[PDB]
């Protein structure tokens, strides 16, 4: 359900910024699609941030992600579950080492480092 | 440890031989030279400002824009050196730092990144790269920056050429060359805008 | 009459002269160091004759090199 | 350089310029045809009557296809750079 | 539903500045919507500030943010919840280390330094 | 049924970038289709993460995969089965050494790290 | 019947990359064909990976659904991996992953 | 009837790679023909692999082949027959010393191995 | 029999005399200059990058790509010679071997075949030819490789020139010069594509 | 050799470029007449209309005759090279 | 009836490679036709592989052939007849020393090394 953006087309008029943003949006939507099928989870909204990769450490910016969740009306995620989710997200996008992803919930309890 | 007097003279006399190279590679001479060439190409005249005059203005301007660097070289390096407060080793290193700082400020990260990976050295921060990896990167960025400034100046003269060409074509004369007709207006645009003061001030201000 | 054959032949001719110069210099140095160390059966005439030969041989080597280097520069710097 | 690769680079270059030039000229060609048809219908023989409309639509076309033409030229340069190892092994 | 601006197509006439502003607005809308899913909050408005990330070896300006909330009629945010909120926001936007966000509320209680 | 993208013909306006994304999508589709042939699994979803590459670079990204699975109503994958799955995935894509795949399931029990 | 792609004419609009991919597809398809004539194998699929010219080196993965019963002996998997490796230029034999419907791995990677 | 490709007229649209492939395919077809006329073989399918043989002074990639055979209902080929098959196939294609050919059968018993 | 110290000094002082020849023939300086020379002609600017700046960047590029061969010479020939491990001839041979490996790596067979037949010597493997027959074969290979690279870089600018010339003819203004109205777009393409970094990267990449 | 043989060489070279230019131009000349007669029949007087159609076929002709013109220039170079002995003898 | 290919006029637009292929195919056809008139041979097929001839041994590739024969209903070819076959084929194609012609038969018994 994410692949609509990719498998459509864009008329002479979408510039490079817009192209990159739309590709990132496809990433977000398809990752949310992957997370919906989780048995515990009911809804997830994912935001991204692409890196820069400059050798000069003082100039590097490094990749980032932020995944917000709304699980069932009950249940609370055990840390194994949140680690599996964050590992899936971290491997999904190029870069963004597994500690550069923030995970939250409906009640607002922090679930990962940022 | 400290170099002998005979060796200090030999090193100093060596740098005078490479003085033309340092002007066109390690200073503002190249960017100013390129911009005037593009600006001259934009106008209809191809050899009216004359190469000697353009280089002469470039030499005067590069003396004005490198004065903060030269004064720092004088204060940090020469004055301790002439007063025997630092050795010949320290004086040369103290002279190199302000020159390296000037080139680092006008360079581009990607250009630095390109040559660092090419040189095969382990660099943690840009502000400590070797001189041999900075000079090719600095001149590369200056050439790219010169092209961007040249494109800015080329557009107003291009618009005049396009405007006059279409007006002549509207009246049905498809054999009259627009270049001859456009030339007086190209010159006037550079005059009432005070181009020779506006362009040089921007070029000098482009290093601040 | 091949390119490699003549190239080796002139190399053999060139390396023979270099070895001849090297022989004169080593012989001159050997005579000097034996006389200088105190060997009784070494005459100053033999020492002086040998070192005069080496100087002439080395002087020819430098002069021939200068001719070849100048000749090489003349052909390379010509306005083609 | 094999002759087959030379024709492939020649064709892709000619295909790219053809796409760009046709996308720009066609808006001017259509307008020029419309004005010429209009003149024939009303039976007038002014010549330069169909110049300014052609210029306007051509300039408007360049504004609209600015993003598209820029991206294709950048892509083509990147493609040739990436194809360089294949050319010389 | 921040995705409106991205999946829309800009007719020719928008400038580069306006394009960047529209992308920033899209990100702000989607982040505010993601914050809305939380229990305690009734409405959230996130504003950003992103400098241009200079090209040459000049120092940049360390992008910042500002998030304003109106919460439930009762309740007051505990430090854990505001930490999770600010961490999600900071990780979503490229750059902006997590200390560069201001969090406020309907009453105006300051919840993060700036 | 993934090869439909490849045997199709993209119309004018698809930049090199969108084309690369669609190539990745096609390979992901066919990989998921092949994984569906597993007796245990009912649904599998493959995401890739590929660097820009191009020769004559200093690439510092390295590849990745993220495969999200839904098995039958009961049943659990043995470690040998998931090893076979990860070997197939790693061998399907050029690069991506096998230690760079995150595998999860419908319940969130991670089966390989990254 | 794998050769249909080759004997067609790519619709203009293909751009280098796509052509290569299509060629890959062809190989995969015909390789699957050669596997179908195996008595023990009923359905097969081949996936390929050829690097762009830290060289990645080539790779392949052949997934088979055999007949209703039977399990492949080491001789058979040896034959399959040899055929796959020698069909695609490069890809030394130790880099082909062979699996089956039940999921029992038949070759490392 | 292998030569049909060769005598055909490659219209505008073929592009280097494809041509080689079709040329390769041509030999494959006729190679199958040469194997069919043998009494024992009913069907034969040949696949080739021909590397670039670079122009610079470097190493090549030792061109390879893979031939699959479907024999009569019974019978087994004695080693003389398979040696004749591999010699014919290897000598038909430029390069490929005969020790680089994989020969198999309908039942899947291995007969050689590059 | 090792040579005398006087001859060894005279032998390596002659190498300095032939140093410019080695750079222009046995190194990567030839290809890099040619590619940037054709690249300059591809754009509208005639001599804006200037010869000295082109040579300066080429010297830095040829130094960075020949560092492994220079390091191998030092670590195989110079260090044993300074440490009295090998004699003069062995040091000379140990220095030549990495140089020959570099030329043979970036040469063409047909070019080697052409020159071995003309010289008239037996060859069975590539690594048996004398340096006298490898130098002319190497430079010929580099010139062909440089021309191929220059052709690729020329094509995108040729496309722009054809487009802009055809568009002007579409409106009917034939007298307007395409060259003047195409230079800003040629320069801009070189900017947003960042040519000065990837082209140098490809030149460095092409040698390895 | 003799000046007449040089004349034969130069006539042969000019003959080849005539074949080269004819293959490229004639497709454009035919389209130019087709559009011009169509305009004459329809009383359409747009002089600049028939430029893109000539450009399209000219670019298409270059792509279509890419292999033939290559094969022909290279073989002409080989023909001259093999004819060098005439000069030496 | 092999000469038909030569007497035809290849249409404009055939690449040089295809031209060489068609010339070689014509030679193969005429050689097979000549072999047809053998007293013992009823059908024959010939396959060729062109040489390269580069002094440097490690690089020379050398020509090759592979001829398949379907003889009369009975009879076995004597050593003299197959020797004549290989000599004729080797002489017909430039180079290709006679010790590089691979000959088989209907029964598949090998008749000449490769």
């Amino acid at each position: 359900a994410g692949d609509d953006i990719l498998l459509q087309d864009m008329g002479f008029g979408v510039s490079q910024r817009l192209e990159q943003e739309r590709l990132k949006l496809s990433r977000e939507r398809q990752l949310a699609q992957a997370i919906e099928e989780m048995k515990q989870v009911r809804k997830a909204r994912v935001l991204l941030a692409l890196p820069k990769h400059s050798v000069f450490v003082r100039h590097n910016q490094e990749a980032s992600a932020s995944v917000f969740l709304t699980l069932s009306t009950g249940t609370n995620l055990k840390q194994q579950e949140v680690d599996s989710i964050v590992d899936m997200v971290a491997s999904a996008v190029p870069g963004m080492k597994t500690s550069r992803i923030t995970v939250t919930d409906q009640h607002g309890r922090l679930l990962s480092s940022g | 440890e400290d170099y002998s007097v005979t060796l200090q003279i030999l090193a100093l006399m060596t740098m005078l031989g490479f003085l033309p190279a340092m002007v066109i590679l390690m200073t503002s001479f190249t960017r100013i030279v390129v911009v005037m060439s593009i600006l001259r190409q934009a106008m209809g005249l191809q050899q009216t400002p004359s190469n000697q005059v353009i280089i002469g203005i470039a030499l005067f301007l590069t003396f004005f824009v490198m004065s903060p660097v030269l004064n720092e070289i004088n204060d940090k390096a020469v004055q301790p050196y002439l007063n025997e407060q630092v050795t010949a080793r320290e004086a040369f290193d103290a002279a190199q730092a302000p020159m390296k700082a000037f080139m680092l400020k006008q360079t581009r990260i990607k250009d630095l990144e390109t040559f660092v990976t090419m040189s095969g050295e382990q660099v943690d921060n840009p502000e400590d790269v070797s001189m041999a990896v900075l000079i090719p990167a600095f001149i590369t960025s200056e050439l790219k920056t010169a092209f961007q400034i040249g494109f800015m100046l080329f557009l107003p003269f291009l618009i005049i050429d396009l405007v006059v060409a279409s007006v002549l074509m509207a009246m049905g004369m498809m054999m009259l060359s627009p270049m001859i007709v456009s030339l007086p207006f190209k010159l006037m645009l550079f005059v009432l805008v005070d181009g020779w003061n506006l362009i040089l001030s921007t070029l000098a201000g482009s290093f601040a | 009459a091949s390119g490699a054959k003549v190239g080796a032949d002139f190399n053999d001719l060139l390396t023979k002269a270099i070895n001849n110069v090297n022989t004169l210099q080593k012989a001159s140095g050997d005579l000097q160091t034996r006389f200088d160390r105190g060997d009784a059966d070494v005459s100053l005439s033999d020492v002086m004759i040998a070192r005069n030969k080496s100087s002439v041989a080395f002087d020819a080597t430098v002069q021939i090199r200068n001719k070849l280097v100048e000749a090489y520069k003349d052909l390379m710097n010509m306005p083609v | 350089m094999t002759p087959e690769m030379f024709v492939e680079l020649f064709r892709e270059a000619l295909w790219m310029v053809l796409i760009m030039v046709c996308a720009i000229i066609i808006p001017s060609l259509l307008i020029g045809l419309i004005v010429a048809i209009f003149q024939a219908a009303t039976s007038i023989n002014e010549q330069t009557l169909s110049f300014l409309p052609r210029l306007i639509v051509t300039l408007l076309a360049l504004m609209l296809f600015g993003h598209w033409m820029t991206q294709m030229l950048m892509e083509y340069f990147y493609g040739l750079i990436e194809r360089l190892p294949q050319v010389l092994y």
